[PDB]
DNA sequence: GGCAGTACTAGTATGAAAGTACTTGAGCTTGATC
């Protein structure tokens, strides 16, 4: 669980919502979560998220206590500048596997190495050696590469490595706006890598960490599995 | 690259073809079914050179078609990464190079063109040239490319080439 | 095996005559040339049954002996039981 | 995984023989003459047509006998079908260029020797 | 007007078969040693 990471509250109307860990409590009891409220401002009560309209809740009244942008309302819910900032038990949230969406990032390092990929050494006296991954650990990978013309296994920390690739090999986009798309890399630039997708020849330029070596042919189906490229759709009646 | 190999086929004959011209129909059926086709295993079947042997026909159970195994010699075209071949430029665009290698198409990415070859839209026929105007690549020119990768989408193969190495380009 | 030394019954077993009149009628039923003069016959099973009594059916039967070998009998060489 | 620049080809292409664009053109010309004459056969496919003009357009030895002599010339040299066929089709003029285009040739012969074969080819070339 | 406690509701978490085959234990016989 990390501060400013995103977790999902287990219960309430806020159940499953992506929420940012505003504050990790030292006691490890609760965490302050940044949410967008799902409230009717007690007008309907004798819903989709919307930014907290402090003026509206004041208009509706009820349990409202304004203190600047910080406002306390109905059940000591805390809000500030349109968002919620309320503590929730750590036991009450889902701390792992959450991952915000890009949209959630708008609302509110990493290492990925797999045995079999070709990597390059970015620094050190061992710089510009390329080789294939034997094994992997989470930080100092102790990536045990088998470098070209080297029968020995060395150890490299993740931070010392990058995912290299000569032009013409198949690549997959691991994470990004393009993730799931595949292609052959035509040209490699400093940290820049350009490639043509398999589905369409429309160009793609991505960072060196966002590609991996996988020999599989392109899927041809969107995330969600409902639609696929080249299909007929109804846009409006 | 062009090859001369031995291939096989199963000719499914509709029952109407039977009668007198039976063996002849198999050969004519074969020529029509394999010539022009392409596969990932062998590539483009350019033409059937000779028919070595015709297998005894076996009635397929539950269907009218009877299958005659056929051994034939054919000419195939199967490209490989790193091989240099001559192509004809067919179209100049600001997006890259549209080329053709025999019956197979090949795309040369603009990113794989030396920086000296600026694209020039204002020229009468679109073309690719060096600012020095020394070398100009346009429609109908013969160029040397290196195949960087191949793909097979719906029995048809296409490739991607590059002009980054020395002694490539205009011929 | 050779045309000599064939060891099998010359008669057509009722299993072979069941699959011959079936396979032949399936061919006739798709535009296939008819060996025998057909007279008022729109039904393929009756046509294929007629070709059989006249021994006009163009099929050779491949009989696998149990040891892995085989023999090829044409439908004319065999003797129709019924 | 595979790469012709290192003569790593599939097992299937072992018993096969490479064909020069000139030889291909000849073979296609004979098959066409047969297709042409003896009617009652649909016109050939587009793949053919495109290949017929492309092969012709790049054929350097227009004479039957010449092609055979070139083939045999190289034949008596320790060459792999791929390396052989590639040099005959591209006909490079210098050892340097040759090695660059076909890296598998590195260390196979001395530049001098490679240039002898090249020079011989050039001599055999049926210029237009 | 606010905070704490209690109660209710919702969700989540756990007699009256027969036979055959295999394994284990006990007993008997043979071999080796004193």
């Amino acid at each position: 669980l990390k501060p400013k990471s995103w977790v999902r509250l287990k219960r309430g109307i806020y159940k499953d919502d992506i929420a940012q860990v505003d504050y990790v409590e030292p006691s490890q009891n609760t965490i302050s979560l940044k949410m967008i409220p799902r409230i009717d401002y007690d007008r309907i009560k004798a819903p989709p998220q919307r930014l907290f309209d402090a003026e509206k809740i004041r208009s509706l009244g009820g349990d409202v206590a304004s203190d600047g942008d910080f406002l306390i309302f109905e059940g000591n819910r805390y809000s500030r500048k349109g968002f919620l900032f309320k503590s929730f038990a750590m036991s009450a949230v889902i701390t792992e596997g959450v991952k915000p969406t890009l949209s959630e990032l708008e609302k509110f390092r990493e290492h990925n190495f797999q045995p079999g990929d070709n990597v390059e050494v970015c620094e050190g006296e061992l710089i510009n050696l390329q080789g294939k991954i034997l094994s992997v650990d989470g930080n100092k990978i102790t990536i045990m590469p088998k470098h070209e013309d080297l029968k020995d296994m060395l150890e490299f920390p993740a931070q010392e490595l990058r995912k290299y690739f000569k032009m013409g090999d198949h690549v997959k986009v691991i994470a990004g706006r393009f993730e799931g798309d595949t292609g052959l890399i035509v040209r490699v630039e400093e940290n820049f890598v350009i490639l043509f997708s398999d589905l369409t020849m429309h160009e793609l330029k991505v960072l060196p960490r966002d590609l991996q070596l996988c020999s599989e042919t392109a899927s041809g189906v969107d995330v969600g599995g409902q639609h696929e490229w080249g299909e007929l759709v109804q846009l409006d009646p | 690259m062009f090859y001369h190999i031995s291939l096989e086929h199963e000719i499914l004959l509709h029952p109407r073809y039977f009668g007198p011209n039976l063996l002849n129909t198999v050969k004519q059926k074969l020529f029509t079914e394999v010539e022009g086709t392409c596969t990932g295993k062998y590539g483009f079947v350019i033409a059937v050179t000779t028919i070595d042997n015709i297998g005894a026909g076996v009635i397929q159970p539950g269907r009218g078609f009877v299958l005659y195994p056929v051994k034939y010699k054919a000419i195939v075209f199967r490209p490989f990464k790193g091989e240099v071949v001559d192509a004809v430029v067919t179209q100049v665009n600001k997006v890259g190079l549209f080329t053709e290698i025999g019956p197979m198409s090949c795309f040369i990415s603009r990113h794989s063109i030396p920086s000296e070859m600026e694209f020039d839209p204002n020229s009468n026929p679109p073309c690719y040239k060096t600012m020095d105007e020394d070398i100009v690549i346009q429609q109908d020119d013969e160029i040397r490319l290196k195949i960087v990768g191949t793909r097979v989408d719906k029995n048809d193969i296409f490739a991607i080439g590059s002009l980054m190495d020395d002694y490539l380009g205009l011929v | 095996q050779a045309n000599q030394k064939r060891i099998t019954t010359p008669y057509m077993t009722k299993y072979e005559r069941a699959r011959v009149l079936g396979t032949r009628a399936l061919q006739i039923a798709m535009c296939a040339p008819v060996m025998v003069e057909l007279e008022g016959e729109t039904d393929p099973l009756l046509i294929a049954m007629k070709e059989l009594k006249a021994r006009k059916i163009p099929i050779i039967i491949r009989r696998y002996l149990p040891d892995g070998s085989y023999e090829d009998w044409g439908v004319d060489e065999l003797i129709i039981t019924d | 995984e595979e790469d012709a620049s290192q003569l790593i080809f599939p097992k299937e292409f072992e018993t096969a023989e490479t064909l020069l664009n000139s030889e291909v053109h000849m073979l296609l010309e004979h098959r066409k003459q047969q297709n042409e004459s003896a009617e009652d056969e649909q016109e050939l496919s587009e793949v053919f047509m495109k290949t017929l003009n492309y092969t012709a357009r790049f054929s350097r030895f227009k004479n039957r006998e010449t092609i055979a002599s070139v083939r045999s010339l190289l034949l008596q040299k320790k060459l792999h079908k791929f390396e052989l066929a590639c040099l005959a089709n591209l006909c490079p003029e210098t050892a340097e260029e040759s090695k660059a285009l076909i890296p598998s040739l590195e260390g196979r012969f001395e530049d001098e020797e490679l240039q002898q074969i090249l020079d011989d080819i050039q001599t055999k070339r049926s210029f237009q």
